[PDB]
Order: structure tokens, then sequence, then C-alpha cells
């Protein structure tokens, strides 16, 4: 977190900074999208934050 | 004619607190500038195919 990265998230592959969230997704909902349909909220597969 | 031009000034202040739609010229160039960007980004979710 807080140092850019190449992520990847369940094959969600990118470049950017991590930093922990305050959206509150509900259970249904792996990733949150921008105006430009990029990613730019997800939920870690592994602590669920 | 002092007091004509005085009376006036303190027009020019009671209509611009008063009414919305007044500087509509300044602020439809400020719409035009942003709706373009917005559709410019909009534009990023669109698959072309
Ligand atoms: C990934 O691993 C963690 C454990 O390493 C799993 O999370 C655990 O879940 C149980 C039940 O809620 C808790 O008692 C543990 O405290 C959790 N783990 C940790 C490290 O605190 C998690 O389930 C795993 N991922 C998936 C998708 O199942």
């Amino acid at each position: 977190k807080n140092k850019c990265v190449n992520f990847n998230f369940n094959g969600l592959t990118g470049t950017g900074v991590l930093t922990e969230s305050n959206k509150k997704f509900l259970p249904f909902q792996q990733f949150g999208r921008d105006i430009a349909d990029t990613t730019d909220a997800v939920r870690d597969p592994q602590t669920l934050e | 004619i002092a007091n004509q031009f005085n009376s006036a000034i303190g027009k020019i202040q009671d209509s611009l607190s008063s009414t919305a739609s007044a500087l509509g010229k300044l602020q439809d160039v400020v719409n035009q500038n942003a709706q373009a960007l917005n559709t410019l980004v909009k534009q990023l979710s669109s698959n072309f195919g």
C-alpha cells in the first residue's frame, strides 16, 4: 500500500497506488468502476478489505 | 446626477445579489468546457467493437 505497483487482483492486471478505502462494497461485488469504466476500487481476496 | 449614479450602482449590487441567470454567458462557457471533458471521459467506456 501507498506505493506505485503493478497489481493483479484475480487477473485484474494494472498499474497504480493502493490505499485503504472507506467505500462499503455489498458482498456480491469484487470491483468498483469509474466514469471511464476502469476499476478504481477492489476487494482484496485474502483479507476482504 | 451623483445621486442617480449612486442609486444605479446600488441596483447593480441588488441585481447581482438577487438573480441566478444573469452571469449565464460565463457559466455557459464553463459548462461547455466541463461537458466536453466529461463526454471525452465517458467515451473511454465504449467498446468500439
Ligand atoms: C485466505 O487465508 C485466510 C487465512 O490465512 C482465510 O481467512 C481466515 O478466515 C477464518 C474464518 O473467518 C478466520 O478465523 C481467520 O482469522 C482468517 N485468516 C487470517 C489470516 O486471519 C481466508 O478464508 C483465505 N481466503 C479465502 C478466499 O478463503
